[PDB]
Order: C-alpha cells, then structure tokens, then sequence
C-alpha cells in the first residue's frame, strides 16, 4: 500500500497545533486503508519536535534539516516536500489550511499532477469506492460540496484548523525517523528574505469585526467595559454596542450597531445586557451566532438569540473569562 | 441612441458605488454641520465627473447630457446638497462658457471647470429682480480696455468656494433686457467680495450667498458673448439647467422611497411588518409611479439636448413634475417611518427639507407653469 | 515593464442568503463583479503604471459577461483587455483551470503576472499559484505592498503572526489581498470610450498553448462528488443557571468550531 502523510507546520521551532489534529484525522484515514501514518517535519534545527510527532501518532517521521528551511519562502519548502511526497508515495496528504498551508499545498499537488481539495472541514473514505470523500464548504460558504479526486495519487487536501481533533498524546511510543536528504540550489532560491518583521493585530473597524462583543444598557458604566474589552481580547473580536451606551459616553458612535448606527454580520455576536429594541435588532440580526446575556427573560432579544442565557452580567462575564482563560492555558 | 446600453449601465454602477462609499457617509455631518463638502468635490473631480458632458478637447470627458443628469440623479439620491453642486457646476457655470465662449474663452475658463480643477457658478438673481429676471440693477460700463462692475447677486449657489462666475449686467439700462451682456469673472479680482453664506431650510452644504461688484474692474476680454446678448444667455442656460434640478428632485425622490422601502420591511407592529398593511402598500405604489414618470420626463429632456432637438418645454416639464414630485414622495416618506422619520437620526427628513427648494430655485414652478401653457397656447 | 493581471468575474457571495420561507439559497439580485482580491491586484498594477510607467494588461476566463469585468478594469486604467471563452474549459476544476490560463500566458508579454489570493465563489485559493508552477515563476503570495526597483519587485508578505519583506527578480507571479489597498473608482470618459470603440479581444483555445487533456472536466484531477445548500439555523435554546451558565456558552461555541 501506501501511506497517510501529513504535512507538519511549525514556527520558530514549534509545531502548529493544527498539525497534530491533523495526525488524528490521519490515524483514522489509515485506520481504515489499513495502513500506517507520516508525518513530514521540515525546518532548519528541528531536532526534538521529532519526539513530539510520534507521541501524537507519527508512525513515520520524515525529517528534513536545512537551513533553506530556516525561515520559510515557497520554493525551498515546495521542492523539498515534492521529493519527500514522490518518495513515500501516500495514498493521501494532509497540509493544515494556513498562509503557510494555502501556498505550499496548491505548489506542490500541481508539480505531482494529482488533485487538491483546499479548506476542508470534512474527509471520510468510502466504503464502496474506497476514495477519500473530502468535503469542504464553497459559495462563501453558503455551499457545502464533496469532491474525490478519482484517479490520481496522492488524494491531496488543505484542511481547516481547529476541525479534526486530535489524538490522545501517548508518551511510550516513539517513530521511525526518516532523516530525509534534499539539496537546495540557485533556481530555488529566487525569492529572498529581506526582513522578517513581526507587528500587531491591526485594530479593525466593527464592520470589518470577526467577533462582536456587545455592550447594552445593562453594564451600568464606563469602567465597566473593561470586563467586555478584556473578553474582546480573549477571542479577539471587537467591542461594539447599543445607542445607549453610545449615548451615555462609553463608545464612539463608531461602535454603535443597528437601523442608525452599523450594520454588522459577524460570525459571532454576544449581546451583554442589551434588550434589543427593533432600532438595534436590524442592525445585526443576520449574525451567524448570537449569544445573548440579560436579567429579564422576557427581554425581546431571547427571541433572536441561538443562545439565550439568563444571567448577571457582572456575574456571568468573569466566569466566561475564567473558563476561556483556562481553556486556552491547557490547550 | 437607447438608454439601457451597457454604456450607461456601466456609469450608473459608477455613480452608485461613488455615492454611496464617498458621498452617503457625510451627507448628514454637512447638513449639522452647514458646510461645503471640499472632500467630495476634490475626490468628484478625480474620478472624472465634473466635466462629463463636454468634448475632451476642452478638459471635459466626452460624455453626453444623459450621462451627467444620470449623475445628478445618483447623486442626489444619497445627498441633495451634493446634486446642486454639480448641477450648478456643470449646467449653470460650466455650459454657457462651453456655448456662448469663443476659442481664447473655452480655453482659459472651459478647461479649468471641466478638468475639475476649478469650481464654476452662475450669478443672474438680484434683491430686487428674481423671477422678473430683466430687472437687473447691477451695471457693466466699458472703461478702457476693461468693464466697471457695480451691484449685487443674492442667493448664488456656489459662492465663496467657487473660483469662476458667470454674472449678468446691465449694459444698456435704456434697452430693458435688451440691454444685459453675461460676463465671465473670476474670484479674486479687486472689488469682487462675497455676501455671508445664508441660512437655509434644507441644503445646507451647499454654501449660498451674496456676490458684491464695488468699482469692480474686469478685462474686456472678459465679456461672454455680444453686448445685449446677456439675457438670451442666461435664458438658455436654465432651460438646462432645469433639466440638473429635476433630476436633483428624482434623486431626492427615489432615495426617500428607497429608504421606505427599507425600514417599512424592517419594522413590525401588529405582528407583521409594515409592509403587509394595505395602506403601506397602496402608498408605497402611488410613490414609484409618480418617480418613474418623472424619470421619464427628465430624461426626455436630456435626450433632447444630446440630439439637438430644442429641449427648453422638456425640461420645464421635467422641473415642474419632478420638483411637486419629490415634495409629496419626501413627505409621504416621512410619514410611512412615523416618529422615527422625524428625528435626524435617519435621512428622510433631511431629504424632505432638501426637496422643497427644487420647487423654488433654477425658476419657480410657476415660472414653468408660464413656460408649458405659452407653448401651448401659441 | 509588462503587467498581467487575472481577473475573475464572480457574483458577489457576500449578498447571498438562504430564504427560511423557501429553504434554498435567493437566486436572482446578486450583481456580478470583479473578485475583490483581484480588484485589489488591478489596483496595484495601475499604481504601478502611473508610478513607473508599466503597461497593464488584463485578462478573465469566462463567458461573455465576464467583458463587463474587463471593461470596469478598463476603465479604471488598464491598457488591453482579453476575454477567454471556451466551451472546452466546462467542468474545469483549478489544475484545468490554470493550465489554461497559464496557455494563455505563454502569449501574452509579461514581467509580473498578479492574480488575486481567492476567488469568493469557489474559493480554493489555488489558482494562482498552480498558474505560476505550470509557467515555472518564483511565485509571493499573501501581499500586502508591492513596490518595484528597476529589475526587482520588492513585497510584504503576510502572516499570522510574522510578515517577511520579500525581494524577487522579475518575471514573478504575485497573489495580492483584498484589503492592503483602497481601489480607485473609473473615469467617466474612459467608460464612455471603452464602449464607444470597444478594444477588447476575445481569445478561444486557439490562442492558447495547451495539451488539450489538460482542459475542463475530462482534464481535471479533483471532482465534485455531492454538494449540498446550507442548512437552515435551527431553533435556539434560552437557559436559566449560573457559572453553569458560562459551560453553557462555551460548550456550544466548541461546537461551532473555536476550540482554543
Ligand atoms: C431615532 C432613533 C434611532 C435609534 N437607533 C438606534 C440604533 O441604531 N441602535 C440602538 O441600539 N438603539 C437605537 N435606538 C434606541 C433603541 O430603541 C433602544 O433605546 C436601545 O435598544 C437601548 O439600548 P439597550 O438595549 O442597551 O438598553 P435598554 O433597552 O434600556 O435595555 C437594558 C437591558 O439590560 C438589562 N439589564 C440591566 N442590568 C443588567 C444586568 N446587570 N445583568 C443583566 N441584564 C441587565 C435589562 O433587563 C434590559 O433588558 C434608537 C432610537 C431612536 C428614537
Ligand atoms: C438656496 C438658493 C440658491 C439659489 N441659487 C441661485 C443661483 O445659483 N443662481 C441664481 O441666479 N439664482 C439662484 N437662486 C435664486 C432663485 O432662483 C430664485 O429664488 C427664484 O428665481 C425665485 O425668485 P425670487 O426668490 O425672487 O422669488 P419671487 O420672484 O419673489 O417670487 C416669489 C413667489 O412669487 C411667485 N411669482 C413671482 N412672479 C409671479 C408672476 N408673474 N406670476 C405668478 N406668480 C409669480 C413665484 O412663483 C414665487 O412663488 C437661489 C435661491 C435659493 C433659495
Ligand atoms: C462547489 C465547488 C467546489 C470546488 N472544489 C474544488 C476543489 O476542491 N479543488 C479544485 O481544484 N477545484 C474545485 N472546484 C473548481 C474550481 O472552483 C474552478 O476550477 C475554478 O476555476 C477555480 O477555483 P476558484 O474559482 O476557487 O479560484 P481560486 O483558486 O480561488 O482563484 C485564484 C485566483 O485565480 C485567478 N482566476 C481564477 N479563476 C479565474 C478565471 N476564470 N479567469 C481569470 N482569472 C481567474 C484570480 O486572480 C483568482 O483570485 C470547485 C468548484 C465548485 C463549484
Ligand atoms: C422673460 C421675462 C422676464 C418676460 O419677458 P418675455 O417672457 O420674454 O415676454 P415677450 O417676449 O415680450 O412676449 C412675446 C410675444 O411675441 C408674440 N409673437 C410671436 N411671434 C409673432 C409673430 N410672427 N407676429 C406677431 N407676434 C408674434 C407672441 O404672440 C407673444 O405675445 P403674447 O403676450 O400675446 O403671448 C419673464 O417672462 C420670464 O420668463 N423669466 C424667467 C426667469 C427664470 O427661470 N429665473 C430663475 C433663475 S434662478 S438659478
Ligand atoms: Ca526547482
Ligand atoms: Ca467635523
């Protein structure tokens, strides 16, 4: 047979955690081919996250030290996963769907002259068939569509992070180690490196904004904002609010949402102590997830929210805090 | 030729998208605020309009009347002041430089106006002559190589911003009107001084107001057209410019039923939208028919122009129908978003106020009514 | 200096919506547009003409209404514009798919070639970088800034966290960014003349180099097995407890995928 190859990622010598739920979803693709799981780790002194991959189920470990792979520029990267690919001959590759993912993948599937299914939320193999039905969403996502690559080899995808989950870490089983040699030369070094410079999230306009935290009349101050703006920064969202803080002075009229502020459709929007007057309801009804936190629940915004939870304000946000600040602490 | 062409399409998507990412997010912070909006005339220039229908030869773009009313209509959909700047501009400052101007004319003041790089206005009403328009009382008398300018033009829109003038005088009291010559005149001159923008019901950044002509010198060279010429000049000239204004209403018109049409969905009393009640509806249905027979008679003055037919009853039609248009659609419109309408919070009041001066100003209605019945009745 | 751009006619998917009261997705009303990635790398080019002087030329793969694109792009300063219409190309999935346009690109004198990140309709991202392997160009992708000096490109690349300040030597194929710029609007005049003499050449397969069997469905690795609408939102659920309550957010945002 062949094998199921995930492509690893990592950055500044740490693996990309999409990796290793990549290497989950890989366990069981393999599982049902019967066959066994690679991983490829590329990168300039990877040594020791070679370890990492076996314990979260790296059977093979294909690895290649370079210092071409030092800082990551597309040609070193394609050249060497196409020779590293070619020579194992997977039935399927897996790459995370990244800057990194969405630029090396589409490359590398077109030197091999195989198909590429990019950001998929979904791969099973089919009981009749035995093709890898990968399924991803299309239409700016108003679609969902499953596409198999018939003939060719390797069944290539990008897949989405934060979808497959991965595999429990078992600290016993160590992999085989690959050790792959690849020679990098002029025609590969075309693009050079200036300055890799790193700088912050880029404030972005509410309407713009990938989550809304919410401000309503129900937070009772200025100040008390800062429990929503520390939330804002946990999920990186942005703050925005009702006329009536807008009004009260607590934000810029730029934060305001609805039939005379901005009209926003996010895909998250949390509604904290607002009791949604038509005025505010047509301003951000068309989100694609509402949660709502309000006293009353005879508040009329209940009746748009997917997630109507009747509560404190001040009593339920530090506990979404302390929840979230633990969940991305552990993982 | 026919007004569904891909060509006009392709303005009006232009025109949509400038209206509503440049021109919609200001429109109110210039009523407050009563304030010339120098941004979007800059940003206007930029993008081509300003010029758009004079030959390129001159700095204009080589369009045609159809597609700048098209213009002033986009416009004034989103924010009335803005219509009038342009409209001014181009049909009342703009064109009887481009009609009555010799070459030397067309070159020096044409150019600068249809390029954008220059902002035009025409001053013809007095204190005391305003629909009687032969009243002049501002003189021009010929000294030299130069005219003397002694007088005052109230109410011209694009005062102190603007940069050329197209005033009219007396040059032969003893003549009636016979006797006004049309002058070009540019800001700046000695003696040429400017009023204090007015304060108005509803265009508010459109800065009107008062130009002041004391010994004021100015080049012969400088005089459009034939001596005594001036009030057939200035005649023909609102017959266009008619055609700008009503299109200005239609625009006013069809963005207040735009935004009724929004909010009438939107809102629920009674269990069901606003919407669903048959006098909502029945509102809604007398509003677009009287827009969409404005836009046709609008438009087939504009047509005229472009083919060279005589155009000056088209557009006095088209001033009339869509200046009372847009009155009544404002106001229905206000009314449709109950309280909500009459708070400044939303735009449909502001186009209400907007409306009602595009049954005054370019001439009454009643100027138009003189117009349509003395064509009829001989 | 040569600029080629490739830009896609698509309808614009961010003013779809699923009607409840019918279930499927609302048909009509969706204007067709330039994808705004590849507006974005139109704009680029045209700074880049006014700038350095280069010559922009654009070309869209599509049926005839994809002209429409070309002439916005036109109007907007673009010097040539080609339309690529082929029944051939039916079914093409993104190898078929840049192969062609990559056979088109063989005729056509380039020094950059600037595709767009994403297409908002099928949304793979892959186009243009398969296009620059098929053509065998040092590929950039996720740009930020583009700036040119003499026979250099010189681009910011970004990231999720780093960005790199890369630097080429020309011929390169560069994926630009919806936002990272501000699109300038056309000029009347210029869309009057566009139409009024009509420049715009239209290519069939025949002006293109390619092996055949690398075209449309029958030359694509990838197919569509099933697709499927969106389901409709379901009902929602109102709750009364405390600290519960926060598992009670939480729980459900795992579920729409955020597990950090
Ligand atoms: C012309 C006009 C335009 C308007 N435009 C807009 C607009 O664009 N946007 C807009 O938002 N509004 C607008 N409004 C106002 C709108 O109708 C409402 O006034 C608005 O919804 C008020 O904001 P709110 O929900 O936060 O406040 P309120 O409706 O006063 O609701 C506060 C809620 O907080 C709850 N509460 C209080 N304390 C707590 C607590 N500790 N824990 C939990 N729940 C708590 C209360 O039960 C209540 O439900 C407009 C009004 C007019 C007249
Ligand atoms: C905001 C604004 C901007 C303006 N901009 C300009 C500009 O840029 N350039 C310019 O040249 N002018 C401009 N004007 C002047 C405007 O065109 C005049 O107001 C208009 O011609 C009417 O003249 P009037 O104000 O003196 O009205 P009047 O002539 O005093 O008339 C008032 C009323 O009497 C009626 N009436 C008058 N005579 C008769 C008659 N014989 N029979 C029946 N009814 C009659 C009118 O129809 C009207 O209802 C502007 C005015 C305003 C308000
Ligand atoms: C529901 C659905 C799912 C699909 N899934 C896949 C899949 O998983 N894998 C696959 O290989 N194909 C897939 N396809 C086929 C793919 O959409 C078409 O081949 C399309 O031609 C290329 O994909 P794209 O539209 O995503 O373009 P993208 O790869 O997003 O576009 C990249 C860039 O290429 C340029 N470009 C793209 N198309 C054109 C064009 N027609 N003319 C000019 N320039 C252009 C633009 O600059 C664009 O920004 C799918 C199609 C559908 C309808
Ligand atoms: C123009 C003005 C000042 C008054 O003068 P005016 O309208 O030209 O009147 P006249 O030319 O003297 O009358 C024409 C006569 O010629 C007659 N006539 C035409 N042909 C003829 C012929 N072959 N043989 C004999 N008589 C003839 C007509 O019968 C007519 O007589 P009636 O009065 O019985 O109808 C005024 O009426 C006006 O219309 N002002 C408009 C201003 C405006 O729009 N201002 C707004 C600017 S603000 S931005
Ligand atoms: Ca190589
Ligand atoms: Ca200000």
């Amino acid at each position: 047979m062949g094998n199921v190859l995930v492509v690893i990622e990592q950055r500044e010598n740490v693996i990309q955690t999409v990796s290793l739920e990549l290497l989950g979803k890989a366990t069981e693709i393999a599982k049902d081919y019967d066959t066994k799981v690679s991983a490829l780790l590329l990168g300039s002194k990877v040594e020791g996250l070679i370890d990492t991959l076996a314990h979260y189920g790296a059977d093979e470990v294909i690895v290649v030290d370079d210092e071409a792979l030092a800082v990551y520029t597309t040609e070193p990267y394609t050249k060497a996963a196409y020779e590293a690919i070619k020579a194992a001959d997977p039935i399927v590759v897996l790459f995370g769907a990244t800057s990194i993912g969405r630029d090396l993948a589409p490359r590398v599937s077109a030197r091999i002259h195989t198909g590429l299914t990019a950001d998929c939320t979904g791969l099973a193999v089919a009981e009749d068939t035995k093709l890898l039905l990968m399924t991803r969403p299309a239409f700016g996502g108003n679609i969902m569509a499953t596409i198999v690559c018939k003939d060719f080899r390797p069944q290539m995808s990008t897949v989405r992070p934060g979808v497959m989950k991965k595999n429990e870490p078992d600290e016993t089983k160590e992999a085989v180690i690959n050790r792959f040699k690849v020679e990098f030369n002029d025609a590969d070094k075309l693009v050079q490196v200036v300055q890799v410079i790193k700088e912050a999230k880029k404030q972005v306009k509410i309407e713009d904004a990938k989550i809304l935290v919410s401000a309503g009349r129900g937070m009772g101050g200025k100040e008390n904002l800062d429990i929503l703006y520390e939330l804002a920064e946990i999920i990186g969202g942005e703050v925005s609010g009702s006329r009536a803080t807008i009004d009260a002075g607590w934000l810029d009229k730029a934060r305001q949402v609805g039939q005379t502020g901005k009209t926003v459709r996010p895909d998250l929007y949390i509604a904290c102590g607002i009791s949604g007057a038509i005025q505010h309801i047509a301003g951000m009804e068309d989100a694609e997830f509402i949660v709502a936190i309000n006293k009353n629940p005879e508040a009329p915004i209940f009746k748009y929210a997917d997630v109507g939870i009747v509560g404190d304000v001040h009593k339920v946000l530090p506990e979404l805090i302390s929840q979230l600040s633990v969940a991305k602490e552990k993982g | 030729m026919d007004l569904n062409s891909k060509k006009y399409q392709m303005l009006k998507e232009l025109y949509v998208s400038f209206a509503e990412n440049e021109v919609k997010p200001l429109a109110t912070e210039l009523d407050e605020e009563e304030r010339f909006p120098y941004e979007t005339v800059e940003k206007m220039a930029k993008a081509g309009m300003m010029g758009i229908p004079y030959p390129k030869e001159y700095g204009g773009e080589g369009g045609d009347t159809v597609g700048y009313i098209m213009a002033v209509e986009e416009l004034s959909r989103v924010c009335g002041t803005t219509g009038v700047i342009l409209s001014a501009h181009t049909s009342l400052g703009s064109w009887p430089i481009y009609q009555y101007g010799n070459e030397e004319q067309k070159q020096k003041f044409l150019r600068p106006l249809a390029s954008g790089e220059k902002l035009g206005a025409f001053g013809l009403t007095e204190p005391n002559a305003g629909t009687d328009a032969s009243g002049q009382q501002t003189t021009a008398v010929l000294d030299g190589d130069e005219y003397i300018l002694n007088g005052s033009k109230i109410f011209i829109t694009n005062a102190i911003a603007g940069d050329i003038y197209v005033v009219m005088a007396m040059t032969d009291k003893s003549k009636g009107n016979k006797g006004i010559s049309a002058f070009i005149v540019e800001k700046g001159t000695p003696g040429f001084s400017f009023g204090v923008k007015e304060k108005k019901m509803g265009i508010r950044g459109s800065a009107t107001s008062e130009l002041i002509f004391e010994d004021c010198r100015i080049p012969k060279e400088n005089l459009l057209g034939k001596e005594g010429q001036g009030f057939k000049i200035a005649m023909s000239t609102l017959d266009g410019g008619r055609i700008g204004i009503a299109a200005q209403a239609l625009g006013l018109a069809q963005g207040a039923l735009d935004e009724t049409v929004k909010y009438v969905k939107e809102r629920v009393q009674f269990g069901r939208p606003l919407s669903k009640f048959q006098n909502t509806q029945f509102q809604l249905a007398d509003m677009e028919v009287k827009v969409q027979a404005a836009r046709h008679l609008v438009y087939q003055a504009a047509i005229n122009k472009d083919l060279g037919k005589p155009y000056g009853v088209e557009a006095a039609m088209a001033k009339l129908f869509a200046a009372e248009t847009a009155m009544e659609v404002t106001t229905k419109a206000v009314q449709l978003h109950g309280g909500y309408g009459y708070t400044r919070d939303y735009p449909v009041e502001r186009m209400m106020r907007d409306a009602k001066i595009t049954e005054i100003y370019e001439g009454t209605s009643e100027v138009q009514r003189m117009v349509i019945s003395g064509k009829l009745l001989k | 200096m040569n600029i080629v751009v490739c830009i896609k006619q698509v309808p614009d998917t961010t003013e779809v919506k699923l009607d409840p009261n019918t279930g499927t997705l609302i048909r009509d009303g969706v204007p067709s547009i330039i994808n705004p990635d590849d507006k974005a790398g139109l704009e680029e080019a045209i700074k880049l003409k006014e700038e350095m002087g280069a010559h922009v030329t654009v070309i869209t793969m599509g049926p005839p209404q994809a002209d429409m694109a070309l002439k916005e792009a036109l109007a907007m300063g673009a010097d040539r514009g080609i339309l690529l219409t082929d029944r051939a190309f039916a079914g093409a999935d993104t190898w078929a798919t840049s192969s062609a346009l990559a056979g088109a690109l063989k005729n056509i004198d380039f020094d950059i070639i600037i595709a767009g990140r994403q297409a908002i309709d099928g949304d793979t991202a892959q186009v243009g970088p398969q296009i620059a392997e098929h053509l065998n160009l040092p590929s950039i992708t996720y740009a930020e800034e583009i700036k040119t000096e003499g026979e250099y490109v010189l681009v910011k690349r970004q990231f999720e966290d780093c960005c790199h300040d890369l630097k080429v030597k020309m011929p390169c194929l560069i994926t630009t960014l919806k936002d990272m710029n501000t699109p300038r609007y056309m000029k009347v005049g210029r869309i009057y003349d566009a139409f009024e003499n009509d420049v715009v050449e239209t290519w069939t397969v025949k002006d293109i180099e390619v092996d055949p069997s690398n075209l449309g469905l029958k030359g694509s690795p990838t197919s569509v097995f099933k697709s499927f609408t969106k389901s409709v939102k379901p009902a929602g659920t109102i709750y009364n407890e405390d600290a519960k309550t926060s598992a009670g957010i939480i729980i459900d945002k795992l579920k729409e995928k955020y597990i950090i």
